[PDB]
């Protein structure tokens, strides 16, 4: 176990979202188009700017939801086939003190709050309810990979960062000891 | 402070007549009745009475309402059923008018001049129109819209009004077709739940449930003064009549009144309500006469025309294509 | 907090599962119609019959989802509008050893896992996807409340056992301080 | 005896009272006294390609007695295995350093089947929720079913009555339509849990299907939905594959939780397990001549074996990206029986579905029947 293992920042990891490992279930394997999400992901930063987590898959107009630090405030975005919607939190994320985050999208309607701030809710444009995932989101950042083109200058960051306590769907991620594609081994040099 | 018009001397207008005081402007015709929704019922109350009148009963979740004084109709939305219905104001002959396509049909207004029904859906993020029968249905605005709630019509002025209580908090107006999309107020807003036009006063009033204000603004949104700034824990819907403002408040679960200009004479027209929702003044002068833009004439190109500017513009349903300003075709 | 709870087959608790906080969200009030259910809980009992957990309005045919021990096995039954289904755990529950229960429902499809068994899965009959509910949630069973005509017989036996670590969706439950209708603050005696 | 067994056939006992003959307990025949013939008839074992009589090893209609006067070669071209591989569909000639691709860039191609004498392949994509058709060529793909699916588990082509059936383990139904997908009618609905495999018998107007739901079950119905019956509910957990030996007047099926490939008569009696090993996670079964072919999700391979011995076990393609449904592409794998509808007044009004020994008229979704011949919306 590792109930707290943190990050390098030169560490950029595509964790494993979800599968139907038929092998056990004997269900037919499938990349499920989603409509249900959620978590309780804490955070610490100093960077008033940058990107955090992108869910789904990468290709030109390949469905997504994403989170990024925009102007110090924090906006969650997504597109489903009909134009993308943005959900910005009312929190300066610079603290370096520790902040907890929650965000959820039930089909069209999204939701996101930083801390105890009232839940900012939104809606995807009508005529597209599908999000299209592999069942392995990306996190932290990447190299030469920001796809398609729907990116303000916050979605550019290979964000060297330190967080904690990530959740996917209803099930908790054991941080690194069962990390998916593990880049580095070390907890945070914490404030 | 002279009701409708001065120049030392006061003046009344249209179907009003200066009271034994020569400042006050009483409306002609029948007694104004306050009409409103209750989630479960639709009810009628008399501004200064205990009075109580159950108009429609077995209803699931009735939020927005409006009427057609002539033609004697009453429309209303239902947020769990996701329908917009109408009835014989009689209270009889109830019938489905907008079936598929609804989520949270918040706003609902009737254009008694051009016989059009307009509504907003804050789940759909769009404003829509239609025939009174519920046919000829067409979406109107989808651009930029977040959470539209209240919707007001000026059939005479051929304009439409609304409130958006999404992340960009707005009170907007456009012409009854979708042109001239303007900002009436975008500042010091957060929860603009209500909005009403006082034609005879040539002003618009709205309600902010976060800011605890009933605001008055000229129709261009200039000269914006808050009229009432207290006793507003959570107001939802508003209506003007004569000198008074009527609104529903979810906290006080009640219909409150107060003075248009002063904000004095704050009153609880009715306490102990289930869940006050949309409210209107039911009265002739609330549906003042106005020239049909499509009158003794081409009543809607092929299908339905939309009073834009002056020159009414032609309009095609969802799925249909224009082909001209006389012609509509799928 | 208060961390475990003791049920005598005569203690029935209400909480507030899923509501519309109109007072706070400025959203029009309505019944939450839910696509999804998730909940976890530890349970220890000797009874071989009893209703443990109940989500839904308590009314006639009104959508519900309930967990009851029947004939020494656990089982999940929910009904959405179309006919219900029942998901029978391949597990014996009358062993007075703490057992972890998992139930989840995305639209029509449901599952249930008792301990480390293989999840018994199923679909409710085609036609109904929303659990239509005031957002009431009841622990231990119900008092003079087994609603309408619907249920299998053991759903009237009061619990008679013990619970802890109750999760409702993504929210971990505060047993005592979240109770909305509370009998008595009684912590669980471990044998 | 031992002088009188000088010629007393086989088993002599100059006991009894003075010379009495018998045979070793298989040659049993006793004609007239001193002689002892042979006992066959058949029934018990005797698995020569086709079968014995009074001694016979004759290949059936569409087979030639090969140079071992036992096994048969199917008359027609050399048959191919066609199988769905998820990201595409492929076929392979069994036992060859070859295997050809067919349709490319599919999404999740799970279940397939083919109309031989119409150059047609059908397949169902579980991630697009569609059931498509394409010319056997591999060309002009046409969506044949486009709504109403969740998990299109199985495909079924009645090559004889030109009808396409399928099983949605997401809706728990079995539905039938025209080869173009028209005239869509939901065929079976009740007590269906997780229906997978489907197999047909046009000759007998009969369906067969698996259900690995909570009551796992091999079931059967008359083409039209009437005449339902349990084949097996004993000893099943994951009944994945099902296939008919139309020649062998038998049905072979595969349970991936028991790791068996059992076999039975078309009523289900006389069910022997046939293969009990090398079965980590088989998915789809198929027969032809004397051989069983299956796919396995664990090994990621096409497998095969003797339909009788179970020995002869074999790997065909290894390394398949994820083998699903498999099938023998061969004319005798689709024998032309009598058309129960005949001229298309038999064609009814909408659907002519074979029922019992005759057939019936049936109506697509929406349509009430009037007077058994006719449907109305
Ligand atoms: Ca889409
Ligand atoms: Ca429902």
């Amino acid at each position: 176990a590792l109930e707290t293992l943190a990050f390098d920042g030169r560490t950029y990891i595509e964790y494993l979202n979800a599968v139907i490992e038929s092998e056990l279930t004997n269900e037919i394997p499938a990349e499920k188009a989603l409509q249900s999400n959620h978590f309780e992901l804490s955070l610490r930063t100093e960077a008033t700017q940058g990107l955090v987590l992108w869910i789904g898959k990468a290709a030109e107009r390949a469905d997504y939801m994403a989170l990024a630090i925009v102007d110090g405030h924090l906006q969650l975005s997504y597109d489903l086939g009909s134009q993308p919607v943005v959900l910005r939190s009312t929190v300066k994320v610079n603290t370096n003190r520790w902040l907890r985050i929650r965000a959820h999208r039930e089909h069209r309607e999204g939701s996101l709050q930083v801390g105890n701030e009232a839940p900012v809710t939104g809606s995807s444009p009508l005529g597209a309810t599908q999000l299209d995932t592999d069942g392995a989101l990306w996190l932290g950042g990447l190299q030469k990979l920001p796809v398609g083109q729907a990116l303000p200058k916050a979605y550019g960051t290979g964000f060297v960062g330190c967080l904690r306590d990530v959740v996917v769907g209803h099930r908790q991620l054991h941080l690194l000891e069962d990390a998916v594609t593990k880049p580095e081994l070390r907890p945070c040099p914490t404030p | 402070y002279c009701s409708q018009g001065c120049t030392f001397q006061c003046w009344c207008e249209a179907g009003y007549e200066l009271r034994p005081d020569r400042r006050s402007c009483k409306a002609l015709g029948p007694e104004p009745v306050l009409l409103f929704a209750n989630r479960i019922d639709i009810r009628q109350v008399l501004p200064h009475r205990s009075e109580y009148t159950l108009l429609l009963n077995n209803l699931e979740n009735a939020i927005a309402l409006d009427f057609h004084h002539r033609r004697e109709l009453v429309f209303w939305s239902d947020v769990t059923l996701d329908r917009i219905l109408r009835a014989n104001l009689n209270g009889s002959n109830v019938e489905e008018v907008v079936s598929t396509g609804l989520e949270s049909p918040g706003g609902l207004a009737v254009d008694w001049v051009h016989d059009k029904l307009y509504w907003t859906d804050s789940g759909t993020s769009r404003i829509e129109v239609a025939n009174l029968d519920g046919a000829h249905r067409k979406v109107l605005l989808w651009q930029s819209l977040e959470k539209p709630r209240a919707i007001a019509l000026h059939p005479m002025e051929g304009t439409i009004y609304w409130t958006d209580w999404g992340n960009t908090p707005r009170i907007e107006a456009s012409s009854m077709d979708g042109s001239g999309r303007r900002i009436i107020a975008d500042t010091h807003l957060f929860w603009p739940n209500g909005l009403t036009i006082d034609y005879a006063g040539r002003r618009m009033y709205w309600v902010d449930a976060k800011h605890h204000v009933i605001e008055r603004a000229n129709l261009d949104g200039s000269h914006r003064k808050a009229v009432i700034s207290q006793g507003l824990p959570h107001p939802f819907a508003i209506t003007v009549f004569e000198d008074s403002l009527y609104w529903t408040d979810w906290h006080t679960k009640s219909i409150n009144s107060a003075n248009k200009f002063t904000g004095k004479n704050q009153e609880i027209i009715r306490n102990k309500l289930h869940f006050p929702m949309d409210i209107h003044t039911l009265h002739p002068q609330r549906q003042p006469a106005g020239k049909n833009r499509c009158g003794d004439n081409n009543g809607g190109c092929t299908h339905l025309c939309l009073p834009s500017g002056q020159n009414y513009t032609c309009a095609c349903p969802t799925g249909f294509r224009k082909i001209n300003s006389h012609a509509c075709a799928q």
